[PDB]
């Protein structure tokens, strides 16, 4: 499991 | 090492286009202010703003160049300041007062409103005053906002994990070289130079100690519970949290 | 009226603050390898305690210090007393990789840091902090300027302590261009120390919290002091 | 509050 900030600077 | 091969001209001109947008608040001056009020407009906001910030980190040049929990680790521990040093750039044109937003200019005064706040707006004023007679310029102050976000978790962090530090290491040592770029264009001496650096540097301490003094204002229960708080705010509070006296 | 700080020379600066530093103090040879909260909270607040008297004594010669009105002075030592500590120990620990030298008597690793509650990550930070300076190679005569520095920064806002900060600077580049640093190299290693500095107030910071913390002031009895130096960060705390 | 800070900065 993976954070909101971890989730919004993974995205592309 | 796209960081590295950038001249100073170059790493201006990359940090000046990945600036944030400034947001409005949802303040309306025909309802009175309190606690809950003052506390739910700027939550709202910091919340708002965490997200254009996450994506201007990005654009920071050298920080896609690192691992994703150094990332996210660099972004829990600088979030406030980084929050703060652009609330005291807004500002500086304002003496006695706080541009949190286009639609929302404060007073000490009004942070009267909050339990423990007038103590933080007094220093963030303080702040935003020296900014102003120092006439810092809008060139250094992305250089500063940068330094703070590579700077603020650098030792907080195997071998492989070594190389991630001197690579942030390496990087501040562009934006150093590009503040100095900046301040040689503008024809300081070099005796200025050495000193306006160094002023600056300075004010980097003092927007920790109100980033840490905020900070623990923010993740006590009563401001957790003031007004209800959205989720990735309480993770990047919770960063902090986690390290406090139980 | 003028202040002397400002017409002293680079050399007369650095060796104006070589000659106020304070000495190493040792820990009580009493308790040898703590290992509980309050065999460990006894030994430092003892050391801490002595070396607060020290750190006034040296503070009053620091140049452009006694300039200040006794309420300034007041302000700066409340503001730094930790950060000052924190700077001095991360120092002598230089050549001691992996360990804390609290005293030469009290050499401490991260481990002994557990023993106390919210103490390792300080412990941490400290060690990193140290293991920085040592890849550096800070010089004696940078330390001096960089705890110099702490004392008339401490407190967030005026014109007298700003040039003093800038006499300081001047000699932290007349010491580096003396070591044979080119302008480049001076400026990055001016800016690398300077932000060293932004950390040591986190850690001061942190480290605060839980020592004016009651949980904190209960493990051992506290001298006045140093219960005095407590709560004037203890007054902006959350209630 | 006389601080005892006061009278240890005082010659
Ligand atoms: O450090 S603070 O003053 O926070 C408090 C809050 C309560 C009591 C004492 C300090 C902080 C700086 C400024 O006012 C507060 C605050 C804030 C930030 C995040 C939140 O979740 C809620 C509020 C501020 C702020 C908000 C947005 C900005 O762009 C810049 C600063
Ligand atoms: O920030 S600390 O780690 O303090 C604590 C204490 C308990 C829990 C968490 C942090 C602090 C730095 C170092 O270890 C502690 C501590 C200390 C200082 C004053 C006190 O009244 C009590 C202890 C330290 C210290 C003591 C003397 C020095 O010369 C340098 C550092």
């Amino acid at each position: 499991k993976h954070k909101i900030l971890h989730r919004l600077l993974q995205d592309s | 090492s796209l960081a590295l091969s950038l001249t100073a001209d170059q790493m201006v001109s990359a940090l000046l286009d990945a600036e944030p947008p400034i947001l409005y608040s949802e303040y309306d001056p025909t309802r009175p202010f309190s606690e809950a009020s003052m506390m739910g407009l700027l939550t709202n906001l910091a919340d708002r703003e965490l997200v254009h910030m996450i994506n201007w980190a990005k654009r920071v040049p050298g920080f896609v160049d690192l691992t994703l929990h150094d990332q996210v680790h660099l972004l829990e521990c600088a979030w406030l300041e980084i929050l703060m040093i652009g609330l005291v750039w807004r500002s500086m044109e304002h003496p006695g007062k706080l541009l949190f937003a286009p639609n929302l200019l404060l007073d000490r005064n009004q942070g009267k409103c909050v339990e423990g706040m007038v103590e933080i707006f007094d220093m963030l004023l303080a702040t935003s005053s020296r900014f102003r007679m120092m006439n810092l310029q809008g060139e250094e102050f992305v250089c500063l906002k940068s330094i703070i976000l590579l700077n603020s978790g650098v030792y907080t962090f195997t071998l492989k994990s070594l190389e991630e530090k001197d690579h942030i290491h390496r990087v501040l040592d562009k934006i150093t070289d590009t503040l100095i770029h900046l301040m040689a264009k503008a024809g300081l001496t070099l005796q200025q130079q050495h000193q306006r650096l160094a002023q600056l540097l300075l004010i980097l301490s003092h927007i920790r100690h109100m980033s840490n003094k905020g900070m623990e204002h923010l993740y006590s229960m009563k401001c957790k519970n003031v007004v209800p708080l959205s989720d990735l705010l309480l993770e990047m509070l919770d960063a902090h949290r986690l390290h406090a006296p139980t």
